[PDB]
Order: structure tokens, then C-alpha cells, then sequence
């Protein structure tokens, strides 16, 4: 029809391609953080010239980020416009559109800033209960909360996704009336993919928390025990499985905070990993119908055999009782036991061919 | 011994279940309509097989007595005579109830635990009550009379 | 902007969806089927009075510039001259089209956030073109086009 | 129209209009109580007069509340006059009737009396095992069973709600023969938002006793371990999750059985909530109808591709084979590898094509 | 008839009558035993006459209950011999029949002698790792496997059940060839009241095991710590939900042994009691139209509201804008705001009607 | 048919037989492994001719394993090229196909060579952090990994099941295209008989994983806890149910992954186990049949009864009231009751026969 | 005491439910349909003679009081009109309420609580009419009018 | 090699599973059972060329050594014989076997992974075994002859 349906195509593109940056963006501040985290407690103190390198290059990046994000939600706002059929851009403001944006801007505008600061800490030590005190630094309660910026992922997955930009896809939703949303994708995702999904979630997560559970641990700790990397992957763990702690208690709130957020997840996630893993175990058509026919073949054999031992062992008892002149009673009761144990497999095998195939009908 | 008031009561109400609309007797109907009850399918046939196989009367219809012979006879856990004419049904084909001497030799050789040629062959030579080779259910009476 | 042949692709693949055969002209039957393997239930009329709301040739089939037409309308979120048209036929009775001013001072009165008398009396003047006492859906259009 | 209806509205009323006045006067006991056992912990002594006027005030509540359960049974015996048709009130009673009036008197009578007395308290520590001695004072064992004053609160909830106190709805319940207790209420609730009111129910729970051990626990511990709200905050927490004490374990047998009825509350509860989750995370039908027109539409072309390649590479090994002069037998070997990769390729896709319309089916 | 029919119900109830003294004269010395063990440790020691009367009182009931164990198997005998038809009583031993017998005697044959005996018993502590001696007293190893005892109750409770015994049953049961086991019953119960026969079961196991705990730590414990009837209740309580042990982990292998038990226990039964508890929470099928009726009604009065705001909002649109001359542009902005959100309550509002009748359908 | 379908079958046997010597010589290598690692704890050193005889016939089993594994391999080689017509064997080399054998030849190629080779060993002790030292032997590293051998039990099992290998069972299998893998047998085991593979399954992986750990943790122990067989196998059924660790921590991380494991194992089996033993817990058609029968008879005598109660209150209120000269009152509030408790019992019964009718229907 | 505006109110809008197309009376056909979707089966002679019960206009329809009086005898937990009427339909077979003097003598002797010999005697002679033995139920509202 | 007693038993036994007559032969009904039996639906004309294409002798029924060549041909696992004339149909319109050059033409240069323009003219032109532009499936037979 022209004009239309092309600018609602150059909208989406531009939008998708503002995704892109964001995401750069925001990997490298949480990668320079890491990195910066590691190398300034034994290479060098918060005094030298790196540190103060490694936080500029934070800003000039954090600044970036906050600048793409704005122009990310004008791009928004404008296919809104086109796409609601409005001439005033004030039509697009509802209360809740400011505050998710104030939300995003104030989630992506922490980092640690340039300069010396320190605050005192104390915490209560596990199993002796003897108080410690030292004097850390601010950048600790700065540097965790990036990881928060991980939404953006998700962001940029659904709108890379097949089903989200394919013109028979919208075409065959808007006839059935189906709203494209994120939860949507999640779901398809769920269907076709349950444990891949899972899988990545879990790995990701538990290097996250146990990176964190350390960065948290090492100021109170002179015994090497909660600041291992191993140990405390260990005990992410095991406190996802809900066994136990072990002797590797948190000294600090911030540990056992993380612990109790692994606990949640992993008492959330185990049901399902268990169910996606017990429909992995069945059969199909094909190999149930191969399945029920070789049963079936194999029970009428078991039963002919069962009930010729009758017959026969009746005929030895008749025999063995009226054609002998001399009567052996060893000879009878043994027959008549076997008489009875063929009588009884006989009946257990009929009942257990009638219970299949009443099963199979 | 034998049997106290306090039992034919009990006897009498378990009969009750069969009996419908009183008139002290079990009819075809009453009868199917209690095994349909249970999840047998029963046939018209095999209805009137078992109710004459009790009735010694020869009236068609069951009477407290009969009734009693019948669960007396039912409440066992093993009848020699039901379970080995149900052996030659299973082996029986077509419904004829007549097995010729071929078979039995057949299943008496390979099938089972098996037995001696001249053991089998000795069986078949007395199994036969005249001897064309074909063998039926009158037969089986004969171990079974003592 | 305009299209390119990059999304021509794309549409007419989309197209070939409908149009079977490829007989380059969709026909009721094979909306039908779409719409029903979709788990709808359509109508006959149902489609018919939809074909022949975007057929501006008449001929009672769809072509590819019809297609493009049909896709761009509905694939926007909200359509205001569909909204309120399904508001009305809510209060509809019977299928008729056709809106008694009594009852439309009553539901204007008496549901939602409620409305001044004054203003339903403004409201219902002009709203019947003639006067008779009922009103339609050709005063809808009156109130868009501005 | 004959005294009908008239009557039973008025007394429904005026029983619904005396179930608030309980709850007030209950809430407010419960809150001067905690108000004055945190306070009586170092703020004053209990020998001073502000105690004295707290505890007045508490049973002066306590007097009315009585007094307000006594007319609100008194209200019910009318009601149920009406309702049955009789004349005289002494068919009401029925032992069980009297029973849990008394039951009701005797939970609602329990309250710190005012005065001054002390008793003495023993209790051996946890991972040492070393015996403890303390002069603890009454008000400790006479203020935790306020608690029980909380079926109020579902009275009220019961008397409120719109399906009990609805003309439409009792004349639908009539003609169906439904009787409208607490029960059908519950269930009702479950049916509707079966994750609000266990969320609500869990995080009420968890403060309360959360409190309760803390004011337990609070005599016998001079570490600052288990009388620390944050620290009872987390037991709580773990244990109802089932993964362990930590370090922290109670020396008091009141801590130890709060501990083990939140275990018994969470291992219930648990199962419910990752049952209910698993509702949030399928399709609908109309989704489920457009995922199986897309997955139908990309395995049509799927198996389209991979049929092509056998035609190829038949034709690739023939041209090779039949019409060269001279004989490679580098290619030939590589040719015949693919024609077998896409024969069970081709086959692969078939299989799941089949399966997924199967299912469709 | 003809004697018969007689007969059997005379063999019936001497076989029931036989087997109640046997159950009395298991728990007396049951009883005994526990009594004993109480009063010896503390209040007498092992050379007095009281030890040696409540020694040979246990002798004395455990003679007369080998004596009713073998007259009940002869009356067995005698009842197989009746039902299939049989002249010699040798046809009924069967090599798994005697090895029955032989166990369920060698069972019952166990039980503390008079006398004196002691013996060597060396432990390994828990959380110090410190070897501890005693010299203990053989009537601990032959005491704690009197509770094996208690089959008999399972015997009692089959043969006294109304199902085996009526003669309306036993004609059903055997039109539909049913053979009435002792798991029949089980499984009968278990359909009947599934939440009473676990409540049963799990109080009698736990008293038991918290007994048998505290009886055998009682040895190498001097720290009242594993000795104490609280504390072994608590233990058994905490291990058979799977939460841990606390500070209180056994120094003996008979305490393990018991935990290990309970917990494999707990771990078998929690599953079932939450899928009972399941089963309680949804309504029934009388209710549930009600619930649907009340819930219809009022979807109509709201997506009725829906649409006469979405009217509402359009009437006020055009009146400010093509009638008033002096166009105001800050109320137009509100109108068009509130029309989108009727617009959006109305869809969602249908979606959800829409819905439930579908599922109600 | 001229010499095809009996090279088929040749080829069948001959690989058949050729997997029972691979079964041999690992179990072989095994059992002389874990002898000889018991042996040198105690009885002699490392440097004795005992230790080279016992590595020495190691040696030999692995080269004649290779050598089997090879020819193994070579056979189904060949019958590749007989089952796809092909007639060069290089068409059968396709990457993977060599990646599998190299796997097959490494991970059965690992065993303790002859010599006398140490190393260092450090860890840190468990409720005390206190690091040790000790010199290991390389050995150690060399011989666990054996376990990773008992991959040919599978192979084994599958070549030797009568559903590989049946002349039927492959014309049928023909018929309806299936695929007679591995993967197939597991699914038919889990469905014939799903209780004997998980009991199988769990009593092996118990003792493997209980010597593992004891010998992991017997170099730095000196106090016999966690090098304790007992012990062990105590530590790996509780982690088994995620129950705790007690006063039972390894100080090795071999012993932290082998706990890892089985806590994996276990969370992945109990839900298996519990939902296999709910399906015995049934009754079956007939059995349930006869539960409904008696269950109608029983509430049938109810409601008679109930009707009768009924009946009577009201003449004995009539005849105290209107047919006596003396109005008693006492009398008549004690029949009302009366009168309505029947109406309700009556109310009761008549539902529940209902309900159960409605649900046997 | 009497009603208030908005009881009228609230019940108006409950009898909407039954009364369709704002007839303002309740047919036969308007309470079958709303009592089939709860779940019930039923008859056309139980809804003539329950239509019947209450509307003393002898028309066959229902008006506002009509339903408000049905509303008033249903909503309250027991009516021994109908309890004790039940029971005897309990007893009574073949559908005719003529149950004879020795199904009571035999009810109320074996069954219950065992009521006396002399208690049942003058029982059946004050509830016989005329004495020919047939029990019916106008013998139910004598012992209700006081 | 397959005249050895165990093998030949084998092969019996799996041949008593579709002949149900006793008589050595198998007919269409048997084998319609069986497949009936595992799930699918098999029509007159398939099944019978299943057969047909078995049956040299041309009697319309399968022997035993018939069964035997069958079993060998089809408990392999790839067919060449088959597999590439399944996926001719798999680009067949009307299950005529005739096939156009174009559609050759298109197919072999857009789908898949891809061809020479020079190569697929060439294979197209080696195809027609006249010129008329259609192919038969004889052309494969003349791939798979060598
Ligand atoms: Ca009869
Ligand atoms: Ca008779
Ligand atoms: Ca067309
Ligand atoms: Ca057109
Ligand atoms: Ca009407
Ligand atoms: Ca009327
Ligand atoms: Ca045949
Ligand atoms: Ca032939
Ligand atoms: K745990
Ligand atoms: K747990
Ligand atoms: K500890
Ligand atoms: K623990």
C-alpha cells in the first residue's frame, strides 16, 4: 500500500539494532568490574593509577549505556504513535511508562565512581560467635548491583526471536487475535526446548552466585574456607539440593542471602527437572504396539505349557493309583502336589494374559 | 454339628441379593442382572448351562437348597473337575469338545515336561472308549469316578 | 521507505498460506479451512460480509494488493472504528442494528461512570438523524471523519 | 410479608455488625502485649507503674471481648430459633454447642494479670551441653497464647464475603442444596487465587514466629545469636525449606517446637506451590493452535531440503561414476557419505513430522 | 448339607478364637520387657529377686505362646485339608510352608533368660571422635527384637474384618473369582480412610523408635543429651521430615541403624499424606455449577460496565472537540487516554468470559 | 538364501561371543585392583615383588582387552558393510565413528603401571581448618578411574536380550520401522519391571561409592571416621535422601564430588521410587467391582435405619403432646433433639450413597 | 421490621435470573432451563407440580410474590413438612403412598431404635382413618396441625 | 548355511505368526490383520503390491521361500531401491509419476544445497528419455542398474 508497512518496518529494524549496543555496553562495565574486583585486592592498592583508569573507562561506558537506552524508549514511543493511530506524543504518557523508565535509568546508572572511600564492618563469626572488625571499602556495595543489567538479554533474545519478526507469524496471530508478548516466547520456549533452558539458567547462576559468595566472604576470613572458589561452589551446591551446610557457614548476611536465593530457585526447579526427566522414559506408538504384540506372543506360550502339566500330571496320578498292583503313596502325594502347583501357575498365568489384554483394549 | 439358625439367616439374606421382587425364586434375569452388576458380559447360553447345573429340579429356576449346594460347591479353592476340563478347552478347537489322537500325542511329547513314547502311547491305547481317535470328555470321568 | 523486494518476498510468501493451488485469487473456501484449522468456527456469512469489506473490485475474491490492505489494517493493535462498534453490539438485542433512544438514556444513565442528565439529553440530540426514536450505526460515521 | 424476611435480614445484621468490635479489641490486646514485653526488657523494671497501667488496659480489653462473645452466641441461639422453627431456646443446646462456647471463653480469657511474679528456669545449651540457670517472671508463659485470638479474623472474612450475604446467591444454593460454611469458602479461595492467600498466609506466619522465638530464646543467650531478629528471621526460613540449622539451634524447647511446626507448615505447603506454579507456564488454546500451524509450516520445507540432497548427490555419484574417462575414487567415497547422511536426515525429519501430527490428531 | 458347610464355619471361628490369646500373651510380655528395663537401671540392679520374677514370668508367656503358634497351625492344616479336597494331611507341606513356620517361631522364641551375663562394649563419640568402654549386659540384645512381635495385630485385624467373614461377601467374591488376601484388606483400607491409618501408623512408629533410641544411648551418654525422651522425639521427628540432626547425632550404631529407618520412612510416606491432603481442598460436583453460575453473572454486569464507558468516553471526545468553539487541548489528551484504557478493560474482560465458558464447556 | 541371511547370522554369533572376553578381562583387572590396593595398606609396602606380580598381570589384561576391543570393532565393521550394501569399508570411517573408538581405547587403556612413583598431598581438615601433608602415591590417581570399564555390562546385556535377537521380534520390528538400540531395552526394562533395575541400580552404586570414599579419605584421617567402611556407607545413604552430613565431612574433595554425585543420583531417584510404589498400592477391576457392590449394600441398611429413627420421633412427640392428659416438658425438648438429629443423619447418609452412585456411574 | 427498599430491590434483581425476556412471569420452560445448567435432570411433571406447590393463583405461572414466599419456605435449613414426608418414601414402593399395616408394623419393630410392641398397636390404630389398612399420607398433617 | 535345523525353526515359527489358515500360504487378509494389529491402516491397492512385488510365482499368495527373500530385502537397513523413490514422490503433485522438467529444473537449483546451472541442464537433458519434458521413474532404474 506504500508508505505504510514500510515505515513500520524501518521503525522495527532501527529499534532492533538500538538492542544491540545496550547489551556491548553493559557486558564490558560488568566484565572491567570483575576484573578490577580481582585485581585490586592483592596486585595493587586503591591508590594507584589503574584504579582510576578501570572506573573511567566504568563511567564512559555507564553514560553511553544511559544515552542508548533514551533513544532506545523515543524509538518506542514513536512506533507506539504510528501504530495506535495518534498526532500528540502526550497520549503515550500513563503513569507507568515513566516509572519503568525511571526504573531503568536508575538500575543502569549504578557503578563505582572514581576516588577513595571507606566504611567500617563488622560481623559475628560462624560456630565460635567472636565479633571482627575491619575497614572496607564502598566499592563493594557499588559493584554488585550491576549484575541486574542482565535484562537487557532477554530484551534483545525476543527481539531476535523467528517467531516475534516473521510476516506469516503476525499475520496468522492477528487473524487468531494473539498478543506478541515476552511471556509468550518464554512459553514456546518451555514447549520445545525444557531442558536446554534449564540447564543454561542453572550453570549460569551457579557461577554468579558462588563469584559472589566469595567477593562477599573474603573480608571476614583468615582461614581460607568461604573465600575458596571451589568451596564455594561446593556449597551453592549442595544448598540448591537442600542437604545441608556442612561446616561452611557465611559470616555475613550478604552470603547467607545468596544462599537463601539458590534455596528458593533450586526448591522451585528440582519438580520440574524431575518431570521434563520422567518424560524422557516412555514409549511411543510404534514400539508400544511391537511391545504388546511380543508380550501377547510369549503368554500363549506360557500357558500351553502351563495347562499341558495338568493333563499330565493326572494321567501319572490315574496311572500310578489304578493300573499298579502294589500302591507306592510316595509316588501319589508327589503327583498331587505337582497337580497343584500346575493348577495354580495355570490360573495365575490366565489371569495375568486376561488383566494385558484387558489393559491393551 | 450341622447348621444353627444363626447362619441360615445370614444364608438367606446373601440370597436375598439374587432374588429380586421376592417370590423365592432365582429367574435367567435376576441372575444376568447381578453379573452385569460385577463387569461380566454373560451370555444367554452360558446363563442357562449354569443355572441347569445346579438345578436338579429341572424347573428352570433356583431354590433356597440349590442356592446352597451351588456356594457350597463355589466356595472351594480348587475343583479337580472345573480345573482340568478347563486343560482340554484350552487345547480345544472349533468348540467341538472332541480332541483327536494326533494332538494329544503332539502335546504330550513336546509340551510340558513331557513323558515316554511307550507312557504316552499307553494313555492314548486306554484314553480311546472305542477307538476311532476321537477322543472326548467322557473320558475324563473315568479318573476322576474314584 | 516505500517496499522493497526484500518484503515482497515475505508477503507473498505469506500469501501462498492462504491461496492453495496456486490459483493467485483467494476464495471463501479457502479462508474457510485456514479459519478452521485455527479453531474457529466461521460462518458462511460470517465469511462472506468479511471478503467483501476489503474486496474494493467486487469480483469476490482477494488478490495480493487486497491481501496487503487486509494485513496492514489488522495488523495494528487497536481500531477505533472497530472498538466501538463492538461496544454497541454488545448492548444490541437480537441483531438488529437498531437502538431505542429509552434504552440508550438508561444505559448511559445508569452504568459506568454515569453521565449528567443534561449531557445525555445533549448526547441523544443529533443522534437520531430523523427523530423517529431509535438509533443506528450510520451515526457512528458521522462522529470520525470529523 | 408474614414476618419473613424482615426478621432474618435484621438479625443477620446485627450478628454481622458484632463480629468487628471482637476483632478491634482482640488486635488491640495482641498489640499492647508486644508493646510491653519489648519495652519491660530494659526500658523499665516490671516493678514500676508503667506496667501496671499496660496491664490494666489489657484487661479491661479482655473484659469486653468476653462480654462481646457471650451476645454474640446469644445473637446465633436467636438465629437459629428462627431458622429451625422453635419456641423455646433449651433445644439448642446439644453438649457440642456448649463445648466449644467454652472452648472459645477459655482461649479468649488468657492474658497477664497484673503483679510481680517469678519463677525458675533451667535449660541446657546447645553444642556445648552446659546447664543454665535464670529467674525468669510469669507474663512469658501467659502472653504467647494470644495467638490463638486469630480465628477472628476468618470469622469476619466468612461474614463478609459476598457469596454468604447475596439474595441470587443463597437462592441458587437453596435450589441446589448447598449448605455455606467456612470450608466452601476455602475452597472457593483456592479456586480463585490459590497464590495470594499463600503468600500472605507464609509471610504472616514466618514475622510471627520469626517474634515468638526471638522472646523465647531471649533469656537463655548472652552470644547474641538466636535473640536476634534477623538471625531468627533466617531459621525460620531454612527451616521451613527443610536444608538445616546452620549454627543455630535452640536452647529452649519452646524454639525447638516452633521449629518443628513450621517444618511440618513447609513441607505441606511446598508441594502446593510448585504445583500451582506449573499452571503459569502452558498455552492456551489459542496459542497452542498457532505454535503447531507454525512448527507444521517449518517441517514442510525441512523435509523439502533434505529430500532435494538425495536427488543431488544420486545424481553427483552417477556423473562421476558412469561419465568420466578416468575413475576418481576420492569423490565417489565422499559422494556415497552424504547420500547416506541425507537419507537418514530425510528420514529423521519424516519421523518427527509424523509424530507431531500424530499428536496434533 | 450333608455336614459340610458346618464344618468349615466350626474350623473358622476356633482359628479365630486361637489367635487372641496369642496377641495377649505377646503384649504382656512386651509390656513386661519394658517395665523391666525401666526399673533396672536405676532402681534395682541385676543380682535381685525382682529381676529374676519378671524374668521367669516372660519364660512363662513365651512358652504358652509357642503352644497356641502350633495348635493354630494345626487347625490351618486342618482347614487347607478341608477346602481342597485331601485325605493325607502330607500333601500340605510344601518347603516354604515349613520355612514359614520355622521363621514365625524362631520370631516368638526370643526373649531375655534369668541370669547374669555381661559383656564388652566399646563406642566411637560424635563431634569430639573420643573411644569410650562399658561393660553392658547381654539383655539388651535380647530385648530391643521383641517388637518383631507384632505381626500378630495385622493377623487379628484380617481375621476379625467384616469383608472375610460374610457370607454375602464370600458369595460375590467368589462369583468374580477374587481371592481374599491380606493385602486386599490393606489396600481396601487404604481406599477407605487413607489419612487415619498413616496418622496411626506414624504415632505408634515414632513412640517406639524414640523409646528404642533413648534405650539403647543410655549407655555411652553422660551429658543428658541423647538419653532424654524429649530429645530422642525431637531427633525422630526432625530426621523423618529430612531436615537434619542438629547437635544431636547418635554415638552408637543401634541409634543410626533407627534414624537410617525413620528416614527411609518419612521418605516414603510424605508423598502419599500431601497427595491426600490434595484431595481435600477441591470442591465437589454439586458446587462447582454454582461457582461458575455466580461466576458468569458477574462477568456479564462488568464487561456491560466496560462497554458503557467505552461509549462514554467517545460521546465526550466528540463533544469537546467538533462542538465547542475554543478548542481546549489538555482534556481531549485525558479523554483519549481513558478511551484506550475502556478499550482495554473491555478486551480483557470478554478474553477472560470468554475463557471460562470455554473451559466450563 | 544363497549364503545371505546365514553370513548375517554368522557374523551375529561371532560378535556375540567376542563381548563375553572383554567382560572378563576388565572384571579381572578390577577385582586384582582393588586387592591389591587393600593389601598394600598394611601388609606389605610399595617395594615388595607382591606389588609388581599383581601390576604385572594388570598389564597383561589390559593388552589383551585392547586387542579384543579392536577386533570387536573390526567385526562390526564388517557388518556395516554387509547391512548397507557398501563395498569399501573406508565409507564407513565418518568422524565420530573414530572419535568413539578413540574414547573405547582411552578410557581402557588407564591402569596403574609397575614402579615406585610419589607424590605431595595437602588438605585442609573439616570443623577445625588446619591444613596437613602427607606423601602420596601416584596410584591413587591410576586406579579409581577403573570404574568407568563397567560400560560393557550394557553392551552385553543388549546383545544377549531376546529382543535383539529373535527372528519374529526383527519381522515385526521390520514391519513398523523401529530402531533396536540401547535406549529401546532401557525403556522395555523400566516398563516389564521398573522396582528390580532401581534396587539393582542403587545397592551396586552404594558399595562402589562407600570404598571409593574410604579409600580417598584414609590418607588424611588419623581418628577413624570417614575411613571407616561403616561409616561410609552410613555418610552415602543419608546424603543419598539429603538428610544431612552429621559430624561426617570429608577433608578430601574426592570425597566432596563423590557426595555431589550421589546427592544428584538421589534427588533424580527418589521421585521415581515414589511414584512407582503409589501403583501397587490399587485394587484391580474385579476387586473394585466388589467394593462398590458391598458399599451400596451397607449404606442401603444405613438409610433404612436412619428412616425409621425418623419415623419414630414424631409419633412419640405426637402421643406425649396431643394424647397425653399431663403435659410433661422435659420429655418433649429431648424428642425435638432428637427428631432433629435423625432428619440430619438421615441428610448425611442419603448424600454420600448418592455421591458414591454418581461417581461409580 | 417489614422490608426496606433495597431488600425489594436486590430480590427483583434475583428474580431476573428465572424470569427471561422480561415477561415478569416464571413459565415452565424459564425454570427448566436454569435448573438443567446446575446439573439436575429435571421431569415435566416434578416442575408442573413444583410451580404448582407455591402458585395459589391457579394459573401455572409465578409472579413476585409468588417467588418471594418459595424464597422465604426454601432458604431456612429444615422443613418437617417435607423431612418426615421423605421417609415415607423412603419405606413406600411402586409410587402409589399406600403403604399397608404390616410394612409399619414390621418397619418399626425390626428397624430404628426397636419402639415397644404395645407402642406400634395404638400407633397403627390411631393412624388408620377408617381401618382397611391402607396407610396414606393424611395421616402426616394430623400430627402437624397442633 | 541356512539349512541348519535351529534357523530354519526360527523362520517357521515367524512365518506361523501371519498364516493363521495352517495351510502354507498367505493371503490378503492375514496380512491386513496383522498390520491392522500394529497400528496401521493399510488400504486394498498398497497391500496389495506389497505382495505382488514379493510374489514371482504370480499365484496371488506368499510361500515360504517367498517370506524369506522379503525378510532379507527388508531387514536391511538402507534401500537404495526405495529411499530415492520415496523421495521422487515426495515432489509428486497427483501420484502419477510424471514429473516436468521445470519443476526438475527449479527444485534442483533453488532448494537444497544448490547445483550448477551447466550441471542441472545437463542432467535434465541426460533425463528425458524421448524429449517430451516429463520424467518417468524408469530413469532412476537407469541410475541404480550399474
Ligand atoms: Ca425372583
Ligand atoms: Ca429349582
Ligand atoms: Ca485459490
Ligand atoms: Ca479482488
Ligand atoms: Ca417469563
Ligand atoms: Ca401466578
Ligand atoms: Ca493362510
Ligand atoms: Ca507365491
Ligand atoms: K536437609
Ligand atoms: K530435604
Ligand atoms: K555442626
Ligand atoms: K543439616
Amino acid at each position: 500500500i506504500g508508505y505504510k508497512l514500510g515505515h513500520r518496518r524501518a521503525l522495527f529494524e532501527k529499534r532492533k539494532r538500538l538492542s544491540d549496543y545496550a547489551l556491548i555496553f553493559g557486558m564490558f562495565g560488568i566484565v572491567v568490574m570483575v576484573i578490577e574486583t580481582e585485581l585490586s585486592w592483592g596486585a595493587y592498592d586503591k591508590a594507584s593509577l589503574y584504579s582510576l583508569a578501570l572506573k573511567c573507562l566504568i563511567s564512559l561506558s555507564t553514560i553511553i549505556l544511559l544515552g542508548l537506552i533514551i533513544v532506545y524508549h523515543a524509538r518506542e514511543i514513536q512506533l507506539f504513535m504510528v501504530d495506535n493511530g495518534a498526532d500528540d506524543w502526550r497520549i503515550a504518557m500513563t503513569y507507568e511508562r515513566i516509572f519503568f523508565i525511571c526504573l531503568e535509568i536508575l538500575v543502569c546508572a549504578i557503578h563505582p565512581i572514581p576516588g577513595n572511600y571507606t566504611f567500617t564492618w563488622t560481623a559475628r563469626l560462624a560456630f565460635s560467635y567472636a565479633p571482627s572488625t575491619t575497614t572496607a571499602d564502598v566499592d563493594i556495595i557499588l559493584s554488585i548491583p550491576m549484575f541486574l543489567r542482565l535484562y537487557l538479554i532477554a530484551r534483545v533474545m525476543l527481539l531476535h526471536s523467528k517467531l516475534f519478526t516473521d510476516a506469516s507469524s503476525r499475520s496468522i496471530g492477528a487473524l487468531n487475535k494473539i498478543n506478541f508478548n515476552t511471556r509468550f516466547v518464554m512459553k514456546t520456549l518451555m514447549t520445545i526446548c525444557p531442558g536446554t533452558v534449564l540447564l543454561v539458567f542453572s550453570i549460569s547462576l551457579w557461577i554468579i552466585a558462588a563469584w559472589t559468595v566469595r567477593a562477599c566472604e573474603r573480608y571476614h576470613d583468615q582461614q581460607d574456607v568461604t573465600s575458596n572458589f571451589l568451596g564455594a561452589m561446593w556449597l551453592i551446591s549442595i544448598t540448591f539440593l537442600s542437604i545441608g551446610y556442612g561446616d561452611m557457614v557465611p559470616n555475613t548476611y550478604c552470603g547467607k542471602g545468596v544462599c537463601l536465593l539458590t534455596g528458593i530457585m533450586g526448591a522451585g526447579c528440582t519438580a520440574l527437572v524431575v518431570a521434563v526427566v520422567a518424560r524422557k522414559l516412555e514409549l511411543t506408538k510404534a514400539e508400544k504396539h511391537v511391545h504388546n504384540f511380543m508380550m501377547d506372543t510369549q503368554l500363549t506360550k506360557r500357558v500351553k505349557n502351563a495347562a499341558a502339566n495338568v493333563l499330565r500330571e493326572t494321567w501319572l496320578i490315574y496311572k500310578n493309583t489304578k493300573l499298579v498292583k502294589k500302591i507306592d503313596h510316595a509316588k501319589v502325594r508327589k503327583h498331587q502336589r505337582k497337580f497343584l502347583q500346575a493348577i495354580h501357575q495355570l490360573r495365575s498365568v490366565k489371569m495375568e494374559q486376561r488383566k494385558l489384554n484387558d489393559q491393551a483394549n | 454339628d450341622q447348621l444353627t439358625e444363626e447362619q441360615i439367616a445370614e444364608f438367606k439374606e446373601a440370597f436375598s441379593l439374587f432374588d429380586k421382587d421376592g417370590d423365592g425364586t432365582i429367574t435367567t434375569k435376576e441372575l444376568g442382572t447381578v453379573m452385569r452388576s460385577l463387569g461380566q458380559n454373560p451370555t444367554e447360553a452360558e446363563l442357562q448351562d449354569m443355572i441347569n447345573e445346579v438345578d436338579a429340579d429341572g424347573n428352570g429356576t433356583i431354590d433356597f437348597p440349590e442356592f446352597l449346594t451351588m456356594m457350597a460347591r463355589k466356595m472351594k479353592d480348587t475343583d479337580s473337575e472345573e480345573e482340568i476340563r478347563e486343560a482340554f478347552r484350552v487345547f480345544d478347537k472349533d468348540g467341538n469338545g472332541y480332541i483327536s489322537a494326533a494332538e494329544l500325542r503332539h502335546v504330550m511329547t513336546n509340551l510340558g515336561e513331557k513323558l515316554t513314547d511307550e507312557e504316552v502311547d499307553e494313555m492314548i491305547r486306554e484314553a480311546d472308549i472305542d477307538g476311532d481317535g476321537q477322543v472326548n470328555y467322557e473320558e475324563f470321568v473315568q479318573m476322576m469316578t474314584a
